């Protein structure tokens, strides 16, 4: 009996919808449940099998119970109705299996979020401390990448109650009455809608360097354009630099964008340091087009 | 040398970035290396420590994760992969599958979720087929008469 | 009803983890143990120094 | 992930090559004869040295003892009463029991006394 | 050597912080402590140290 | 062996490596021959192993633990891929040092008493690659000098991607999916199918397709991916046992044929013996093939 | 200190009714325990008639008196026993003389 | 959803939960089933060599199962309703959702 | 200092230690850098609880000699505490586990409520989800199973 018990308690699966107390199936047995089903799991199944057995029961409301059934012939699960006695109904209905599998591996995917792993994180704010931070995008880059341009903005900026992250609508300001994580939720927002659609599209030009550089010019430019809201102002002399001609790359230090960030902050120093290096790359390959 | 750590924070601690990169650039400078097997070089620690700082997040999961499902959705795997890969994690923290297994299918008891029970016992079960094919009534005798069981 | 059985699993458990346990130890290694049982003897001779050495209640003694 | 094993794998590494040493170590040896008696004659001595070797905290140890005595004692007490229907003794001094004591409903003495439970010592004086 | 004793004893005290959630005499413990000390923001506290930072001893000697 | 291999696994050369490889697992087919059996047995019943085996299985789980632990998984299957059934299944199964002769001494005479049970004739689903298997680290190829140059699949962008590297990646993805399906295949016509299932057959094709990719270099980003026939010995048909040098001297070729028929997206290679001739061929997705097809002597390509 | 005294008082009792010890050699050794307690309670606090000391000394009061209860029972059983004993004793002699 | 609500949430707890700041969506294929409308209706006849009894001349039952369902649903009847009780304790039926035939 | 409860002393003792190295003149200014982000990097990893950890975090933003350090290094540092947090986050919420799986340990009626009355184990578990580390449905059952288990 335990025997039995055993080996019949492993195919048993307990549908949730459709009324009180769900629904309890066994699934039959089949070669290989990957081929079929589409995985091993059955907290998988169970969450894709609820509209199939809610049509099934909405079709034929007296039925009681129901029963499943595998037709390898054809490829084809079979539901039915079963009477007490071990007698079958007249009620019967078909489904194929590429289309379970499909809602299966859709399933796993809303649940797996694509693959791309969760996005939740966290930010040091001087003052308020510890707050909540979603790095999601809409442009795929990696978790460990998006949070690099935001420590050196923060690093920059500062926050002060009056001023918050110097965000410059209505509701990508900072008002008097906000707290730090509401300041922090339209900092976000306004970042992930004016900041990386002006930026992404000038990478496709940088694509013949080494990775570390393009990370290095992403911060850069994101720095850039977050103060300016224009990323052109820094791409020219980083054209210059690279192809353009050198003696023109000092005549930086007449424009706005460096009088603002003051005459020797590291701010700019930051800035002269990518430039320095670009140019030693440009020496050591004579061949760069 | 630089290579031969395995650990994020004593690499940090020991091999500070911008001292490597200080290191291989002025060697290139000198001629001692070419460019290409320079950059190469940073250019691959570069993308071998980002590595590991993902790394380093998704074992976080493993290690607190209370079932499959919240498991799988830290980091992205499918519950195939993740069980595969609680399988061999337990296995070696146990030095076989019997050992594993039993550690396995106590976690899974006591923190009331079916899914790892059920791989733990998937383990403890493919462990006991060696079982079937001892010879029972040949095995060597002491000389009081006691078998000698391996 | 399982419910009853609970103590007597919970100290059913522990004999069969030292069972296996036990048996791992003599795989893992001899001469020089079986030595020092033979110096053990040692003691069962000093216990033999006092092993080798070796009004109602009166009158119901005298009585037997 | 495959990066989260490596410390495992780093100290596993020295596991096997411990392992092939012992059987060169072994297959290199009859030096057996002079190697067996150094520890045969080390043993002994070993064992020689071995057996040449060979407030409130006291109130809760002495609470202890006289807790495991008491409970001892009411232990072989309790089996002569367990007896009380065939033995005749403990019929015999009940006898006496109850001649003494003449000289009820228990549920009247327990309201009785705890009526008046917490303030005997107050009352007395 | 002291630093060896250190880490033993911090190791062995632990134990009765790990089961505080349900030991009973973290519970008169705790309420001592809180009935001896007569919504605190840390990030607040911190700040305050951290502006006087290195010049401690030198504003009050 | 183990030290060569120590050597290229530390200097980050592959060459190095795969000729460490190769002495590390032409040793290993001294232990096809033990009669586990009849082995001299102690006092107490345990057997008596001899020594030259224990220092070989030694070394082989050293020299396995070293190539996963510098996070070169390609490698470490291609080592499994000459090893006997037996030794492979000890070698996965995490067990201490002093057990491993012992639990594949069992597996010998397990397998040798028909406990395992047969393969199906076609493949299980569940020895496919999918993306999952991707994430999990599959197709790393560890230390290198070029970034095409450290992962199997040979795309340069491993920071920003665009789509068209997406696109490219699941198109090899299947070519590989593809190419393992006829390895396992063709093993399994023949009856020479290892005793192994799920995941140690998956490694077991992963290493024996990952012997034969050659990564093409001109002609666009991302160059291009092939995978060479099985010949009966490279020195009369390639003239060179070293693939560097296949890979430099098929880019004409490659070019050309990329040049003849822009809509190509993949190529796959074939070899003829009866007329010494070499076969490009255009592939389409479900292994089904175009019409594209090209012809060059052995001669002048050596 | 107040508890060990509790216990101390009950084991000795029996320990004197195994000695036959007279009831005058139990009276005296309760007192002078009783004595040493009280004289120690002098210290341990200002023995204050307050609440607490006033329920420490009626718990004094039947820690004593059951002790002093229990060892009139148990010489009472042992007596039983003995004359129970020494009756069976008186009738072995007598079958014995009938057979001589 | 309704598949994750028995995840015990261990990881990242509900005091460290945010919106993200765009909108997510699966990747499944855009694909149906219908049922088939030119199917026949295959049933086999297996009472044409029987005696059986026809109604209204499909479902098909027994004689000591029709039987019970007539009394139940019996109550316009001439108090004949315990000879159906009786009989009931005591064939293929054919009628031309049983309880609802009667 | 903080296992005895006292922040505001391990804060004095951190600062301490930063400001005797700071004031040194025997080494060089790469040395001076370097102890400093090493022992800043290292007193994250031993807060016991997640007001030390913001406590710490406003301490440090704040100090002077801080905010002079080149940018590589605070962004290190910044990245670098925000993973033991969540991890110090984390195991609050997993202690609660364990202390169910601990009231789960006991077999025997008399024991259990000698040891767990029902009235304190309702109320450490309602704290917990009040403040936000359960969430209400793995509270609510699991007072559920209790309650069926004893009876």
């Amino acid at each position: 009996k335990s025997w039995l018990m055993g080996k019949v308690a492993s195919r048993t699966v307990r549908v949730k919808d459709g009324t009180d107390n769900g629904a309890l199936l066994v699934l039959p047995e089949v070669g290989d449940k990957q081929k079929v089903f589409g995985s091993t799991d059955n907290g998988i199944i169970e969450s894709a099998l609820t509209e199939s057995v809610t049509n099934f029961k909405k079709q034929y409301p007296q039925a009681t119970t129901v029963q499943m059934d595998y037709d390898p012939l054809t490829q084809e699960l079979i539901f039915q109705g079963v009477n007490a006695e071990n007698q079958l109904g007249t009620t019967r209905a078909s489904i194929p299996a590429a289309d379970f599998r499909n809602t299966v591996r859709g399933v796993q995917n809303t649940l797996t979020q694509n693959g791309s792993g969760t996005t939740q994180g966290n930010l040091n704010v001087p003052g308020a401390g510890f707050v909540s931070f979603n790095a999601g995008n809409s442009f795929g880059i990696q978790k460990n990448v998006v949070m690099g341009a935001v420590n050196q903005l923060v690093s920059y900026e500062g926050y002060t109650p009056s001023k918050g992250f110097s965000v410059l609508e209505d509701k990508y300001v900072k008002q008097a009455t906000d707290t730090p994580q509401v300041a922090a939720d339209k900092f976000n927002m306004y970042l992930n809608d004016k900041v990386y659609p002006l930026v992404m599209p000038k990478m496709e030009q940088y694509k013949n360097l080494p990775g570390y550089i393009q990370n290095n010019i992403y911060n850069a430019l994101v720095e850039t354009t977050y103060h300016s809201g224009n990323s052109d102002v820094f791409d020219k002399y980083i054209q210059t630099a690279l192809y353009g001609n050198v003696q023109e790359i000092p005549t930086f230090k007449d424009t706005p964008l460096f009088k603002d960030a003051g005459a020797g902050s590291r701010r700019n120093v930051d800035r002269y340091q990518l430039l320095g290096s670009l140019v030693t790359y440009r020496t050591n390959n004579p061949n760069l087009s | 040398r630089v290579n031969s750590v395995t650990d994020y924070k004593t690499l940090n601690e020991a091999y500070p970035m911008a001292q490597y990169i200080g290191t291989v650039m002025q060697a290139v400078q000198q001629k001692k290396l070419s460019p290409g097997t320079g950059y190469g070089m940073v250019d691959a620690e570069s993308q071998r420590r980002l590595k590991m700082q993902k790394a380093e997040q998704g074992q976080l999961a493993y290690t607190n994760g209370v079932t499959i499902s919240d498991i799988a959705a830290g980091t992205g795997e499918s519950l195939d992969k993740v069980k595969g890969e609680l399988t061999k994690m337990y296995a070696t923290i146990g030095q076989g599958y019997s050992g594993g297994g039993l550690q396995l299918m106590q976690r899974g008891l006591k923190s009331g979720a079916q899914d790892i029970t059920g791989v733990g016992i998937e383990m403890m079960q493919q462990d006991a087929q060696s079982l079937s094919g001892i010879d029972w009534r040949n095995l060597k005798t002491d000389a009081d008469g006691k078998p000698l069981y391996p | 009803m399982i419910w009853m059985f609970a103590a007597a699993a919970a100290q059913m458990i522990q004999g069969g983890l030292q069972y296996a346990q036990d048996a791992k130890n003599q795989r893992r290694q001899k001469a020089d143990q079986k030595y020092n049982e033979a110096v053990r003897s040692a003691s069962a001779r000093q216990i033999t120094e006092i092993n080798t050495q070796r009004s109602v209640e009166q009158n119901l003694q005298e009585v037997g | 992930m495959i990066w989260m094993f490596a410390a495992a794998a780093a100290q596993m590494i020295q596991g096997g090559l411990q392992y092939a040493q012992d059987a060169k170590n072994q297959r290199r040896q009859a030096d057996q004869k002079y190697n067996e008696a150094v520890r045969s004659a080390s043993a002994r001595q070993i064992t020689e040295i071995n057996t040449q070797r060979s407030s409130v905290e006291q109130n809760l140890q002495e609470v202890g003892v006289q807790l495991a005595a008491a409970e001892g004692n009411l232990m072989q007490n309790a089996e002569l009463t367990e007896l009380s229907l065939d033995s005749s003794v403990m019929n015999t001094v009940d006898q006496a029991r109850n001649s003494i004591r003449e000289l009820t409903d228990w549920a009247a003495t327990g309201s009785a006394v705890g009526q008046i439970g917490t303030s005997m010592v107050a009352n007395k004086l | 050597v002291q630093l060896a004793a250190a880490e033993g004893n911090l190791m062995q005290n632990a134990e009765l912080t790990e089961l505080s959630l349900d030991s009973s005499v973290m519970n008169t413990v705790d309420q001592a402590r809180n009935s001896i000390r007569e919504g605190t923001d840390w990030a607040a506290t911190g700040s305050a140290v951290g502006q006087i930072g290195t010049s401690m001893v030198a504003n009050k000697l | 062996g183990l030290q060569l291999m120590q050597r290229g696994l530390k200097s980050g050369a592959q060459d190095i490596t795969g000729v460490g490889i190769e002495m590390m697992q032409q040793d290993a087919q001294s232990l096809s021959g033990i009669d586990w059996r009849n082995l001299k047995t102690d006092a107490d019943g345990k057997p008596l192993y001899p020594a030259a085996v224990v220092g070989s299985l030694g070394n082989l789980q050293a020299a396995y633990q070293s190539a996963l632990a510098a996070g070169n998984q390609v490698q470490a299957n291609q080592l499994l891929s000459g090893l006997p059934d037996p030794v492979v299944y000890g070698i996965r199964q995490n067990v201490d040092a002093r057990d491993l002769a012992d639990v594949v001494g069992k597996r010998a005479q397990d397998i040798a008493s028909g406990k395992v049970l047969a393969l199906p004739a076609n493949m299980p689903a569940d020895v496919s690659i999918t993306q999952a298997d991707v994430t999990a680290g599959i197709f790393d190829l560890g230390l290198g000098k070029d970034a095409r140059n450290r992962n199997m699949l040979g795309i340069q962008s491993w920071v920003f991607t665009s789509d068209a590297d997406e696109k490219a990646a699941q198109a090899r993805v299947s070519q590989v999916n593809s190419a393992m399906n006829n390895e396992y295949v063709y093993n399994q016509q023949r009856g020479s199918l290892p005793a192994l299932v799920g995941d140690d057959l998956k490694s077991w094709l992963m290493g024996k397709v990952a012997s034969r990719t050659v990564r093409v270099k001109d002609g666009t980003d991302n160059g291009a991916l092939l995978v060479l026939p099985e010949v009966g010995d490279k020195q009369k048909v390639f003239g060179s046992t070293d693939n560097g040098i296949i890979e430099s001297a098929l880019t004409e070729s490659v070019t050309n044929f990329k040049k003849q028929y822009p809509q190509a997206t993949t190529v796959q290679m074939d070899y003829d013996p009866l007329t010494q001739e070499l076969i490009f061929q255009g592939v389409n997705a479900e292994n089904q093939l175009g019409t594209t097809r090209a012809s060059i002597p052995a001669a002048d390509f050596r | 200190a107040l508890a060990s005294f509790q216990l101390g008082l009950q084991n000795t009792a029996q320990q004197y009714v195994n000695s036959g010890k007279t009831p005058e050699e139990f009276n005296v050794h309760v007192q002078q325990q009783t004595n040493q307690l009280l004289q120690e309670a002098g210290a341990q606090g200002l023995n204050l008639n307050d609440k607490d000391w006033q329920a420490w000394l009626g718990s004094v009061e039947h820690s004593r008196n059951t002790a002093n209860a229990s060892y009139q029972d148990l010489n009472l059983k042992r007596a039983a026993v003995l004359q129970e004993q020494s009756w069976g004793a008186r009738g072995n002699a007598a079958i014995a003389d009938f057979v001589t | 959803v309704n598949a994750a609500e028995d995840a015990a949430g261990t990881v990242v707890p509900p005091k460290d939960v945010t919106v993200p700041p765009v909108r997510e969506v699966p990747e499944v294929q855009p694909i149906k089933t219908v049922a088939d409308e030119d199917y026949p209706k295959i049933d086999i006849d297996t009472y044409s060599n029987k005696e059986h009894i026809e109604v209204g001349r499909s479902l098909k039952t027994t004689v000591q199962n029709a039987v019970l369902a007539v009394t139940a649903l019996g109550d316009d009847l001439p108090e004949v309703r315990a000879l159906g009780r009786a009989l009931g304790a005591s064939r293929a039926e054919i009628f031309n959702t049983l309880s609802d035939h009667v | 200092a903080q296992q005895s409860g006292d922040t505001e002393q391990a804060l004095q003792n951190v600062n301490s230690f930063i400001s005797s190295v700071t004031h040194d003149d025997s080494i060089t200014a790469e040395n001076k850098i370097k102890y400093t982000s090493q022992f800043v990097v290292n007193a994250f990893a031993n807060a016991n609880s997640t007001g030390d950890m913001q406590a710490l975090t406003g301490y440090v933003q704040s100090l002077s000699e801080f905010k002079n350090m080149p940018t590589d290094v605070q962004t290190q540092i910044m990245g670098s505490a925000q993973q033991y947090y969540q991890q110090r986050a984390s195991d609050e919420s997993v202690q609660l586990y364990e202390y169910n799986s601990r009231v789960n340990s006991v077999t025997d009626y008399k024991t259990l409520n000698e040891a767990y009355p029902m009235a304190q184990y309702i109320g450490t578990v309602m704290q917990a989800v009040q403040q936000k580390k359960l969430s209400p449905g793995t509270g609510y059952g699991m007072v559920d199973a209790e309650s069926q288990r004893r009876l």
